[PDB]
RNA sequence: AGCGUGUGCCUACCCUACGCCGGCAGGCGCGGGUAACCCGUUGAACCCCAUUCGUGAUGGGGAUCGGGGAUUGCAAUUAUUC
RNA sequence: AGGAGUGGAGCCUGCGGCUUAAUUUGACUCAACACGGGAAACCUCACCCGGCCCGGACACGGACAGGAUUGACAGAUUGAU
């Protein structure tokens, strides 16, 4: 069946379990305190959220 | 005379199954027909040890180098 | 696509009771999160909202994940004649 | 011609007994493998070659039976066998000898050809 | 009586503010009160690159939030928390009421 | 295109014509008699049949296989 | 996601920014951009449209909260607003020297 | 000693005190923490004190490699790691 | 003026070259070479040997509820019920 083999690679760990929730590429990501984002979404939306430069 | 069999070298052989200490000459003739029956059973490892290259799966590009001429 | 009557028809009176509803974009998603009582997918739900949307009864928008689909007036018509239903009931859309 | 033993013990000797002191006589990496669960999530495709080698002919070479699978644990029930695993490109054709227990038959077949050098 | 008001919020100038009115309300309900206790405010230190590519020299950035809670011990009931917790409402600082 | 390797085709199902001649046997009397045996799964209807095959019976969507 | 949503939603409006605030069982947000007719729709409709769709997309009770508008002042002090008046008026096709001379004389008479 | 970190929308991978088993990594229960509260007074390394070693490719250096035992995971062979 | 060094030894990583069904690609003095947040066993994958699903919407014209197709079981079959 090909309803019973389309989910045959078990997505529960590794890293296609997570993705980026902005551009969903899996590359790059920041799990730090559940972002779940991309390097470079965290920047375009950094002061956004509230992260500042100041040190 | 009470020595613990997890300190031996050798445990569970495939000819006996017995814990056994082994020695100079032991371990050199034990080698020598461990290399035999890898050429023998002709695997990967026994390839390896008759190519003489990384037997434990490590890079040959950069380190390595004195292999032959 | 081949739809079952009653997922497509669901998904008819869903749209019709509530003028506006949403979908997270992923082909990998095996329940609805809001309609969980009956076994529905979403990619089903995309490809019927973008069937919609190619005959011209609803509208589009995409920020992060989630699809933003937006009926119009001649689209609370086709509702109304695909629902079959008398011309008197109007959606809290354009109720106070 | 002389000979053969796995452990001081025969190939019926091993036949005679089951899965539970099979693992006692295997080592430790083996262990795991068997010991984790059903054999029903992943290891389907292995009852089910394990059933086809259990299909016999009468007296001659027996089947070749070419997989997709590298992960084999070699048992002793499917001794003096033919088969043929994939290794990406081609079939390494492999007899079964029975010292091929305790390895994996994805071992048994090379993937890169040996490699030669020239002018550089 | 022994209900615990936990004041937290990023900027410090209105919770400082928001405390003053809280110890204001105190001081005009003629009660005692416990003063403002302050924690170590913790940090959000992240450290990313600048070249979304693999090109250039490695620069780096020092993103960081600062936190700033001070919490109020009352001794009161709870109908006078809820009333000074319905006024003076702000966005910028939330106000945490749970009884032990 | 046409490529190199040769492709199966799908499984074009055969059109069968008059089949709801091929389900009761009528005579002069206005009894009926099926033909095939009924599938009694509360999945399916009283109205649905089994295949036809040469050996055993099949079900529909239940895809239940009973022996003798 | 709510201040990209509202910019991705009201490109064409002229929206400038999103007031967020928190209240027990009164969460508000209030949506400032220059033009005030155009945000309601028709009788109220958009207004409603989007916060059904906060509501049960963002996770919230529902009845508890109301979308706001209104009309921020001082249109020329805003850096969004302009960028998106020169959008519009980029995107029915000018000259570009002319917008530019034009949108500086109004950042200049708006008092900047 | 000091920066820190510690139970997740999709989601299932959190930090460990305490008492047994075992040389060892590790195995089951009794718990605490949505956090200056519990790990935690984070008994860190370097360093200090006392024997053994004695200029020797040597108790320096630990590459290469054989056997055995454990955890993660559907799967470790082209040694994942210990 | 000096301190620690690198370059020589072993190991890890990257690049070029050779090789490969494929060993995917960008970056070549500062201002590329533990760089692409690139410590990849499977997803990652963009590379290859191979096989199924359509995820070809919507219109125009052929076929209609008497059927336009998907869903499968003793057995040859890749690779898999
Ligand atoms: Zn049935």
């Amino acid at each position: 069946g090909h309803q019973q083999l389309y989910w045959s690679h078990p997505r529960k760990f590794g890293q296609g379990s997570r993705s980026c929730r902005v551009c969903s590429n899996r590359h790059g990501l920041i799990r730090k305190y559940g972002l779940n984002m991309c390097r470079q979404c965290f920047r375009q939306y950094a002061k956004d959220i509230g992260f500042i430069k100041l040190d | 005379y009470k020595i613990p069999d997890w300190f031996l070298n050798r445990q569970k052989d495939v000819k006996d199954g017995k814990y056994s200490q082994v020695l100079a000459n032991g371990l050199d003739n034990k080698l020598r027909e461990d290399l035999e029956r890898l050429k023998k059973i002709r695997a990967h490892r026994g390839l390896r040890h008759f190519w003489g290259l990384r037997v434990r799966g490590q890079h040959t590009k950069t380190t390595g180098r004195r292999g032959r001429t | 696509m081949l739809m079952p009557k009653k997922n497509r028809i669901a998904i008819y009176e869903l749209l019709f009771k509530e003028g506006v509803m949403v979908a997270k974009k992923d082909v990998h998603m095996p329940k609805h999160p809001e309609l969980a009582d009956k076994n529905v997918p979403n990619l089903h739900v995309m490809k019927a909202m973008q069937s919609l949307k190619s005959r011209g009864y609803v509208k589009e928008q995409f920020a992060w994940r989630h699809f933003y689909w937006y009926l119009t007036n001649e689209g609370i018509q086709y509702l109304r004649d695909y629902l079959h239903l008398p011309p008197e009931i109007v959606p809290a859309t354009l109720r106070r | 011609f002389r000979k053969f033993t796995y452990r001081g013990v025969d190939l019926d000797q091993l036949l005679d007994m089951s899965y539970e002191q099979l693992m006692q006589l295997y080592s430790a990496r083996q262990r795991r493998r068997l010991s984790r669960g059903l054999r029903r999530k992943q290891h389907s495709l292995l009852k089910r070659l394990r059933k086809a080698k259990k299909e016999a002919p009468p007296m001659e070479k027996p089947e070749v039976v070419k997989t997709h699978l590298r992960d084999m644990i070699i048992l002793p029930e499917m001794v003096g066998s033919m088969v043929g695993v994939y290794n990406g490109k081609t079939f390494n054709q492999v007899e079964i000898k029975p010292e091929m227990i305790g390895h994996y038959l994805g071992e048994f077949s090379i993937t890169y050809k040996p490699v030669k050098h020239g002018r550089p | 009586h022994r209900i615990r008001i936990t004041l937290t919020s990023r900027n410090v100038k209105s919770l400082e503010k928001v405390c003053a009115d809280l110890i204001r309300g105190a001081k005009e309900k003629n009660l005692k009160v416990k003063g403002p206790v302050r924690m170590p405010t913790k940090t959000l230190r992240i450290t990313t690159r600048k070249t979304p590519c693999g090109e250039g020299s490695k620069t780096w950035d020092r993103f960081q939030m600062r936190i700033h809670k001070r919490l109020i011990d009352l001794h009161s009931p709870s109908e006078i928390v809820k009333q000074i917790t319905s006024i003076s409402i702000e966005p910028g600082v939330e106000v945490e009421v749970t009884i032990a | 295109k046409s490529y190199t390797t040769p492709k199966k085709n799908k499984h074009k199902r055969k059109k069968v014509k008059l089949a709801v001649l091929k389900y009761y046997k009528v005579d002069e009397n206005g009894k009926i008699s099926r033909l095939r045996r009924e599938c009694p799964s509360d999945e399916c209807g009283a109205g649905v049949f089994m295949a036809s095959h040469f050996d055993r019976h099949y079900c529909g969507k239940c895809c239940l296989t009973y022996c003798f | 996601e709510l201040n990209e949503f509202l910019t991705r939603e009201l490109a064409e409006d002229g929206y400038s920014g999103v007031e967020v605030r928190v209240t027990p069982t009164r969460t508000e947000i209030i949506i400032l951009a220059t033009r005030t007719q155009n945000v309601l729709g028709e009788k109220g409709r958009r207004i409603r449209e989007l916060t059904a769709v906060v509501q049960k997309r963002f996770g919230f009770p529902e009845g508890s909260v109301e979308l706001y508008a209104e009309k921020v002042a001082t249109r020329g002090l805003c850096a969004i607003a302009q960028a998106e008046s020169l959008r519009y008026k980029l995107l029915g096709g000018l000259a570009v020297r002319r917008a530019c001379y034009g949108v500086l004389r109004f950042i200049m008479e708006s008092g900047a």
